[PDB]
């Protein structure tokens, strides 16, 4: 079968900006098959309260999602979002940074 | 508003 | 000034863990206004956009009755095309359809689509004049042929000229605020040294919509495009996108490099310089 890697950027909705409660994104596209895992994390753990699009396709049939929580930025904390498939031998771990 | 009348292939 | 509408339908088989994983959602341009989730409690088309919530109980009638009576259909294509292409039991597949119209600045039809893959791959799709089919393989062939037998065209063509037109119209005028508006892009670049002779210069645009739109970088005037990272066009997530182009550079060449955005919330396209 046909599979494609997910692209993945992890970025916050709003230019972030410590003490200042922002969206945190990881946006998967250009993948396939459609079965995907993506976790959000904070200093390395899963964020539960964690929302996601529902699934849809571009047009070359790849599919895209996006996942989102709420945050608040700091200096100490990391972010980052971690994402497998079946293109990935390992999770692949993206970390936000907030200085691109 | 989706379509109807769509078929099995 | 231009508009469409279009649903998008994906089955999964999952052999052994339950019937097909059904998804449906559907967007005018890049709202999405609607979807379906066969393993959601509700069993219901529901609501994604503020100015849909205001069709009547009959409408969301109509939509959950249509978007169940697509879901069944793909079931049953699972099965056929595990024939048609002597497949096992065991392994998991995908079918995905779309299909939709698009309409211009005067909200005149423009064209239709209505297109079908399996796992991933072309399988069979209505031509423009929306009254033939090119079918990508031999078992699309088959498809094909039972499709003109039962003379499927006609009714798509009816609903993609027709109907479709005129309910994208209707959420045109009824979502207006939303639909109907344009954000340019905010735009600006940064700089950051890799090393101590060479440098990332990112072309970034912000907060715009509609999601269509052009970043490129040019040195010296002459494209850069084989130098040039481009990401995918992503959601903000408050119904605008985002985009960036970056090309890495020698320290020193920064007056060199120019970014250029087009956008249709823009009078003019920009051009972003480092001087």
């Amino acid at each position: 079968m046909i599979q494609r890697t997910p692209k993945i950027q992890v970025y916050s909705r709003h230019p972030a900006e410590n003490g200042k409660s922002n969206f945190l994104n990881c946006y998967v596209s250009g993948f396939h098959p459609s079965d995907i895992e993506v976790d959000l994390l904070k200093n390395g753990e899963r964020i539960e309260k964690v929302e996601h699009s529902d699934l849809s396709f571009s047009k070359d049939w790849s599919f895209y999602l996006l996942y989102y929580t709420e945050f608040t930025p700091t200096e100490k904390d990391e972010y980052a979002c971690r994402v497998n498939h079946v293109t990935l031998s390992q999770p692949k771990i993206v970390k936000w940074d907030r200085d691109m | 508003a989706a379509g109807i009348g769509i078929l099995t292939v | 000034g231009s508009h469409s509408m279009r649903y998008f339908f994906t089955s999964v088989s999952r052999p052994g863990r339950g019937e097909p994983r059904f998804i449906a959602v559907g967007y005018v341009d890049d709202t999405q206004f609607v979807r379906f989730d066969s393993d959601a409690a509700s069993q219901r088309m529901e609501p994604r956009a503020p100015w849909i919530e205001q069709e009547g109980p009959e409408y969301w009638d109509g939509e959950t009755r249509k978007v169940k009576a697509h879901s069944q259909t793909h079931r049953v294509d699972l099965g056929t095309l595990r024939g048609y292409y002597n497949q096992s039991e065991a392994g998991s597949h995908t079918v995905q359809r779309m299909y939709g119209c698009d309409v211009g600045s005067d909200w005149r039809f423009l064209r239709g689509y209505h297109q079908y893959a399996y796992d991933g791959k072309d399988y069979i799709a209505l031509k423009e004049d929306l009254r033939s089919w090119t079918a990508a393989d031999m078992a699309a062939q088959t498809t094909k042929h039972k499709w003109e037998a039962a003379h499927v065209a006609e009714q798509l063509r009816a609903y993609l000229e027709g109907t479709c037109v005129e309910w994208l119209r209707r959420y045109l005028e009824n979502g207006k605020e939303t639909l109907q508006r344009t954000d340019a892009p905010k735009t600006h670049m940064t700089h950051h040294a890799v090393s101590d002779h060479e440098a990332t210069l990112r072309c970034w645009a912000l907060s715009f919509y509609p999601a269509e739109i052009t970043l490129t970088w040019q040195r010296d005037g002459e494209d850069q495009t084989q130098d040039t990272e481009l990401v995918e066009t992503r959601p903000a997530g408050d119904g605008t996108f985002q985009k960036w182009a970056a090309v890495v550079v020698p320290s020193g060449q920064e007056q060199r490099y120019t970014c250029h955005v087009q956008h249709e919330g823009l009078p003019k396209p920009l051009t972003l310089r480092w001087e």
